[PDB]
RNA sequence: GUCUGCGGCGCGCGGGG
DNA sequence: TAGATCCCGCGCGCCGCAGAC
């Protein structure tokens, strides 16, 4: 205990050397940067006694448990990796089901492949739904083909459940299953969507690709193009860009894969597929024996490159992920988009009456004087007697009989004659675009809604000559900047936004629209709203393809188990169903899942339409998402780890320290407690602190401090290099880098240039593509980014093989790990859903404790012993207690307030019989 | 911020010269001028076919304008000055309908003829819980002066849906309300919702309009869970249940009310424009699906002539065609074509349509828009379908 | 008799309990009318406002208050229902305790505020403004529709009715001419909406306000009817509203002020209805009514074929009528379908002009069957064209 | 022996994630 | 930081077509 605050265990040996000069450095190190005297908050004691441990380590209990787990996966891998292939079949039969090719290609109908490992891959129709269309797989025994049964001509009308393939069997051992893009695959291959857990397990080569030589995002443009800048390139010919083609290219020397011309999947119609249908499923069938050569080419060199057994079992796990949608994402993207065209409808009557009343300036030449539209044209181009009711006839027939040059005068622009240039070319046709009353078919994407609105600053045409919004915009030829306006243009001068294109600029017009110099003024009341309007639509507009058009499928009654039937909340008309999140586990140079529109960082958002997409992830009835975000993961990593480069203990490096003791409030915490009064302000000053973290430097601080306000390049971090100073001050010479600072970051510097593993914690090797030793090369910071991603990465499989351990040494039922932004949700049983919580805290104790175990120290701290708060909830958003833009409020839908524990979990065990409350 | 002016010049507003926003907004007002009473009609219609016609399972609903029935003594002030008011300090030479039971009263709102109604409409249905009664008409409500009786419109429709989409139900509801106050308005953000709980504790959603001396409420839903209902017929549930699913449930009563003068006054108000425009021009932008006079027929020079009888033809084709067209060929001596424009869009014309002497042969008439202060030339032919055209843009979107 | 019946089963007309007898009907003690009805009566109002305001050419709308108030009211003159103390109803004060008042010292010759039975009054009052509107124009006249109420007899209950009037002002050289105008537009009107337009008759009355004046009247089963009173008022009724006032009462006509004459037509529009209802209903129980008072003109239904395709259809199919202004009736999510038949009878006693019926046939092809009420007879019509052949016969039927 | 606007075919530039 | 370049819109010119005046 104590010793500057630390945790009392279980297991552990006496151990106990710290070192006296150890101390005495630390002590010294702690004497600046923060004061060394903090009597702190002493936490309450945790008695735990933790589940029996295997081996005589926390490595060899951990390798143990990997080992248990990944058995019989790497069994059927290696079956697969020592098996011989037969030609293809000559002729691919026709009948739906799937259809087993024994020898010389006979064909015989098979209800499954009833095989231990498969390759597989799945062709889909984008014209007609996404129902897949045609499957091939291969085994070592022999090859299998499904044919979707769409084949035939029949109705169907979508939201089935037999839609997708079938690969699983009765179960009355562990059936791999290999692919490319293995997930898209999963989507489709059927018994994963049910919320009752499965044994498969999927290994997809491009996460292996990607672990294996794979690419940066930097580094994949220069791949592609070359199919200060002075870079070596031995790393192309280990490097692809993610294709089933270019992958078994690179990994398999051969002729290169031929694709389908006609491509009569993405861009065609079911009957093209029925007319070729030899050619589609012989090409299936090759991308299956490119997945195969690339799978045995992949597997022993991928176990060289992460032979950790965690690293496999953690990849197993995550490529299982699972996210309940229940009856409301349908009805969230209805009320969605209705909202958007709402909303999009009011801004487009605001910008045709701001152009109708646009035209006033036309009645008395006053639009000479307007600085808004000098610029346009504004030329006024034109482009008794009886009531006599007879001939309507002959007068309705002389309209039809008028094609040629009656109709050629008026043609599209007559009417409204006169008018100004720019108003007839708002102003549709009267036949053929209906008439649309008014300057119609006006957007913000025209160059001419600025000018009818906006204009703030001094002076903001927005013309695309080759500047966009031309302005120095600043204080100090004449009438740049001036209030007035109403240039002369002698000459453009690109001022005050000198950047121009080098800068890469982002949506900061979206913040900027509160205050930052940019409303429209003068208007009063239709003005501002049509910002408003754009403030709130932006998100949607830009993102609902992608949160529409997602694969749902809906589980029937006799899909689901009796937990969620037998239940408070059923029925209601209800649709249970659940999203694949179709995440590869590894999709970055760090073996990250990569998802673009489940796993980005997004919460509910007042002024924000498209906003609550986490929610409406909602539990079924009777289960619940118990889930946890690690408390600065990425920050305590790199702290863990700098802490274990200067000293055996903890808090030493004087970062590891604030990162233990800092607190939010009455604390020196660098977010939003400091590091904003040095800096801005919170919630910037945490995303300058994480791009440091990840590797950065004086040009990208600087970009980002003029991004964060208008501020010249003295004030930005050219003159401002304290935060440089003050943190980071590393590259410091004359030292026989190493720290001299809070931070601690020579420590991955050394582990990026050291062609070793680099992972200090389960020694998953670095992509061939960036290794010092295959090249030498200067992507230093994609590497010191890696250290701590990767770190964060082996942190979450660590979470996931202790989890899966507790789950099936103690009867949790509780699966499907959905990992979102270095957070963990699992779905579990409510019975049981402070057990999960309690194995989570202790996954967290053990996590930190083996990542404690490596690098050297056999303790560790009380505060970061145990998750700040466990998050019980029925749905996924960032807080227990928070709210909705679009819908009234979360209870709207039936959505309660859950609880984050704390320490009253601490009053139970981990074995069923906990308190008496079981049975 | 002189409105006003423009109300007393076109025949809009009331006849009686002093008319007080607060009269006005209490109903007690002497009245409103044909084209307030056009643009009512519009607005009723309107609200009548997003509601009645467009809406399923809403049927039109009747309330008599008084209540004979004996009740009690009602949300009047003053008993009839009889029970409090008595002669002296007895002056007994005799209540004189002091008792509420003894004669009728003045309806104040469609509320207790809905629920009356809710049995029969149920009783028509095929017992589907989810059912509509709609009812626009004068209700008479007492306005005390530091007393009078005002007149004033109001829409209620009320609708008995299943308890457990009740809530549901209500927003719903008031976010239709919400798009449709915001529909045919000039600045659709002016009018506004605001949530609110009775003294029983039911809660509901109450409309705003951000006139210029303040916000002021013109519409108010309140949601009953057979509250009312049961009140009023107390004797028997098993008669007043609707079936929502396989079984038969208490329904429970939105019901949503807004003044329909005082969403015109509102209306009325948001047409009109303010600083910094340095463009003047008295315009009443109303939407064109509820202005008053859609076209106004003119004539030309008149040294020709043979406008007056075009005017009258074309309303009557207009009329044959479902369009309104104000005869305005038929005065003279105006002098002044600016002044005619002026007026006709202070009262809302949409189009001017005018023939000059090239009228007879090569017909190009010259047509005039508020919007838009631009001549154009328009053939003779085809102008009833442009009209109509533009009509049904309108009322479209 | 049995026509009261059928109304109240099909919804036509309200509970019979408190309007059994016919009285009740024809007065404005009835308590109220059925949504079809309330759909006929609205179409009959339209019908009239269009043919009184839209056929007028200096005709505009003119707004009357439901209730005359303040002290002004004459002593027990023309006062029934005068109260205006926001309760209570006494349509005859004939006995009374007389200690301070009839009533109370100030119930009693200040608070009339009793609402007139007719818009006569109104349009007196609002005859200075319809003279600016219609430019001083003497032959000038203003039309509205409202609720007047009326007296009838121990308690005297008040009975309201809806009812149309029209005060006409033309040169009393030409009010006889106007006179004869109203008077033949009043029977054209009866006979565009009568099946039998010889029912419709009118008779001549003379009275010492108006010299001449037309009472139309009704030939209903049980008897000859009331449903429409022209009187022929002269200016005296414009001096006694008017005291002193010289050249503001009287209209230019021909260049000259002259105190114009006002005709005053009132017709029950309640009234007229329950006589064009009688007059279609006469061995089926089918009303034929006129298809533009109808207060159904197409009716959808699903029935043998999808539940699914059937439901979409019937949605479509309201959306279309909807979007053409036209009322569909929503037979679709009714799940007894108990017969064919039943659901013809149910339309004819609905007023339904023609019954639209869906099945898998029209799923399969897009035709549906559409059945004539008057006609009885069925046949198939495409889905598309069923609005086309619904929009010719409205129009057919307008224009006959 | 013209020039008023409409149907495919090239170029440039940002913008989502 | 991970930070992106396939689809998706803003503009221009360019070449070919009816055809009265």
């Amino acid at each position: 205990m104590l010793s500057r605050g630390l945790h009392e265990q279980i297991f552990g040996q006496g151990g106990e050397m710290p070192g006296e000069a150890a101390v005495r450095r630390s002590v010294e190190h702690l004497q600046k940067h923060g004061l060394w005297g903090q009597p702190a908050v002493p936490l309450p004691d945790v008695e735990l006694r933790l589940p029996p441990l295997y081996g005589d380590n926390l490595d060899q209990h951990f390798r143990l448990l990997a080992q248990k787990q990944s058995l019989p996966y790497l069994e059927a891998a290696n079956l697969l990796l020592q098996a011989q292939l037969p030609p293809k079949p000559p002729a691919w039969a026709w009948a739906e089901g799937w259809t087993r090719y024994g020898p010389e290609g006979e064909a015989v109908p098979v209800a499954i492949p009833e095989e231990r490992a498969l390759v597989f891959a799945v062709a889909v129709c984008l014209a007609e739904g996404t129902c897949p269309t045609l499957a091939v797989a291969i085994s070592p025994s022999a090859w299998y083909s499904w044919c979707s049964q769409r084949l035939v001509e029949e109705r169907y009308s979508w939201t089935s459940q037999l839609s997708p393939a079938d690969l699983i069997p009765l179960e009355v051992q562990e059936q791999l299953v290999v692919g490319h893009n293995v997930s898209f695959d999963r989507a489709h291959i059927r018994e994963q969507y049910l919320i009752q857990g499965s044994r498969m397990r999927f290994l997809d080569t491009m996460s292996m690709h990607m672990a294996i030589s794979g690419l940066s995002s930097f580094q994949r443009s220069l791949w592609i193009a070359a199919k200060p800048a002075i870079s070596s390139w031995d790393w192309l010919d280990i490097s692809s860009v993610n294709s089933l083609a270019e992958v078994h290219r690179l990994y398999v020397g051969g002729p290169p894969l031929e694709k389908e011309p006609r491509e009569l999947f993405v861009k065609g119609t079911m009957k093209d597929i029925r007319e070729n249908f030899q050619d589609l499923m012989q090409y299936c069938a090759q991308d299956v024996w490119a997945t195969h050569e690339v799978f045995q080419q992949q597997l022993p060199l991928f176990l060289e490159r992460c032979p950790h057994p965690v690293t496999l079992a953690g990849m197993l796990e995550m490529g299982v992920s699972y996210l309940p949608v229940n009856q409301n994402w349908e009805r969230y993207l209805a009320e969605a988009q209705g909202t958007y065209e709402e909303l999009q409808r009011e801004m487009k009557k605001s910008l045709m009456d701001l152009a109708n009343d646009a035209c006033q300036l036309l009645s008395g030449e006053r639009y000479k004087e307007d600085p808004w539209l000098w610029d346009l044209e504004w030329d006024l181009q034109e482009f008794s007697e009886e009531e006599e009711f007879q001939q309507d006839v002959m007068a309705r027939a002389c309209l039809q009989k008028l094609k040629g040059t009656t109709e050629l005068l008026p043609k599209r622009p007559q009417h409204l004659p006169g008018h100004p240039g720019w108003y007839r070319k708002l102003c549709p046709r009267l036949d053929d675009p209906a008439w649309t009353p008014g300057p119609s078919l006006l957007s913000l994407q025209m160059r001419v809604t600025p000018k009818l609105m906006a204009l703030t600053w001094d002076g903001f045409p927005l013309h695309y000559s080759e500047r966009h919004g031309w302005g120095y915009l600043v204080p100090g030829p004449y009438n740049d900047v001036d209030i007035p306006g109403c240039w002369f243009f002698k000459l453009p001068h690109k001022d005050g936004n000198s950047c121009n294109v080098g800068s890469p600029f982002a949506k900061d017009f979206l913040p900027k629209m509160e205050d930052g110099t940019l409303q429209a003024g003068p208007g009063g009341a239709s003005g501002p709203r049509a910002l408003e309007i754009n403030k709130m639509i932006s998100f949607w507009r830009n993102a609902h393809k992608r949160i529409s058009s997602q694969m749902v499928v809906w589980l029937p009654r006799s899909a689901l188990p009796r937990a969620v039937i037998r239940h408070p909340d059923y029925d209601e008309e209800g649709l249970y169903g659940a999203i694949l999140p179709q995440v590869v586990t590894a999709g970055t140079i760090t073996r990250r899942a990569v998802e673009p529109t489940w796993l980005t960082a997004s919460n509910a958002r007042p002024d924000r339409v498209g906003s609550e997409l986490k929610a409406m992830v909602q539990a079924p009835p009777g289960y619940t998402l118990v889930g946890a975000d690690v408390d600065s993961q990425e920050l305590w990593i790199a702290a863990v780890l700098g802490d274990a480069h200067f000293a055996g203990m903890h808090g030493c490096t004087a970062f590891g320290w604030m990162t233990l003791q800092g607190r939010k409030s009455r604390g020196t915490d660098l977010h939003s407690k400091t590091a904003t009064t040095v800096g801005i302000s919170r919630e910037h000053a945490k995303i300058f602190n994480y791009g440091r973290i990840y590797g950065a430097g004086q040009p990208f601080a600087e970009r980002l401090l003029m991004q964060f306000n208008h501020r010249l390049t003295q004030q930005e971090a050219a003159e401002k290099a304290q935060q440089m100073y003050a943190a980071t001050k590393g590259l410091r010479w004359y030292r026989l880098k190493g720290g001299t600072e809070s931070e601690m970051f020579n420590k991955l510097e050394s582990i990026a240039t050291s062609d070793i593993p680099r992972t200090p914690v389960l020694g998953c090797c670095i992509s061939r593509a960036l290794e010092p030793s295959a090249v030498q090369e200067e992507f230093m910071t994609s590497r010191v980014n890696w250290v701590v991603q990767s770190s964060a990465v082996d942190y979450l499989h660590l979470m996931l093989v202790a989890m899966k351990w507790l789950f099936e040494e103690f009867a949790i039922d509780g699966r499907f790990c959905i990992s979102i932004h270095d957070e963990v949700r699992y779905l579990v049983r409510e019975e049981d859903r402070y057990r999960a919580a309690l194995a989570l805290q202790i996954t967290n104790l053990l996590t930190r404790c083996m990542f404690a175990y490596k690098l050297g120290l056999n303790d560790l701290p009380q505060s970061v012993a145990f998750f700040s708060a466990v998050d019980i909830d029925r749905c996924l958003r960032k807080e227990v207690t928070m709210d909705c833009k679009t819908p009234s409020n979360p209870t709207g839908m039936e959505r309660r307030y859950g609880i984050p524990q704390g320490e009253a979990l601490d009053i139970y065990q981990i074995i069923e019989l906990t308190k008496g409350s079981l049975e | 911020a002189l409105l006003e002016i423009c109300q007393r010049r076109h025949f809009l507003s009331g006849s009686k010269q002093q008319l007080s926003r607060d009269s006005l907004l209490s109903g007690c007002h002497p009245g409103f001028g044909p084209l307030g009473v056009e643009l009512r009609k519009n607005l009723a219609a309107e609200w009548w076919t997003s509601v009645v016609v467009f809406r399923e399972q809403v049927f039109p609903v009747d309330a008599l304008h008084h209540k004979p029935g004996p009740l009690l003594p009602g949300d009047s002030a003053f008993r009839l000055v009889s029970a409090e008011t008595l002669r002296e300090i007895l002056q007994d030479k005799a209540f004189l309908e002091n008792v509420l039971k003894t004669s009728g009263k003045l309806r104040e709102n469609l509320l207790h003829g809905a629920l009356e109604h809710y049995v029969n409409c149920l009783d028509l249905v095929n017992k589907r819980l989810p059912y509509g009664l709609a009812q626009i008409g004068v209700c008479f409500h007492p306005v005390f002066d530091t007393k009078s009786i005002g007149e004033k419109t109001e829409a209620s429709l009320v609708w008995f849906t299943p308890p457990r989409t009740s809530n549901q139900w209500l927003d719903f509801w008031l976010r239709h309300r919400l798009q449709w106050w915001r529909k045919f308005a000039m600045s659709p953000s002016n009018f506004s919702s605001s949530d609110c709980q009775d003294e029983e504790g039911r809660k509901g959603n109450k409309l705003y309009y951000n006139f210029p001396w303040g916000k002021e409420l013109i519409e108010t839903l309140w949601n009953l869970g057979d509250h009312e209902l049961l009140h009023m017929y107390p004797g028997n549930v098993s008669k007043l249940h609707g079936r929502d699913g396989r079984k038969n449930v208490v329904p429970c009563v939105l019901s949503v009310n807004g003044d329909l003068d005082r969403g015109m006054l509102a209306y009325l108000y948001d047409s009109f424009q303010t600083r910094k425009k340095n463009l003047h021009r008295k315009v009443l932008k109303l939407h064109p699906c509820l202005a008053p006079i859609k076209v106004a027929l003119d004539v030309g020079r008149g040294p020709t002539l043979e406008l007056r009888q075009v005017c009258q033809g074309l309303f009557n084709e207009l009329l044959e065609n479902g369009i309104s067209v104000w005869p305005g060929y038929l005065e003279t001596m105006q002098s002044s074509l600016e002044q005619l424009y002026s007026k006709y869009d202070e009262m809302s014309i949409l189009f001017t349509v005018l023939v000059t002497e090239t009228t007879l042969e090569n017909g190009l008439i010259h047509l005039r828009s508020r919007d838009t202060t631009m001549k154009e030339m328009m053939h003779i032919s085809k102008l009833k379908d442009f009209l109509i055209k533009y009509i049904s843009s309108a009322k479209n979107v």
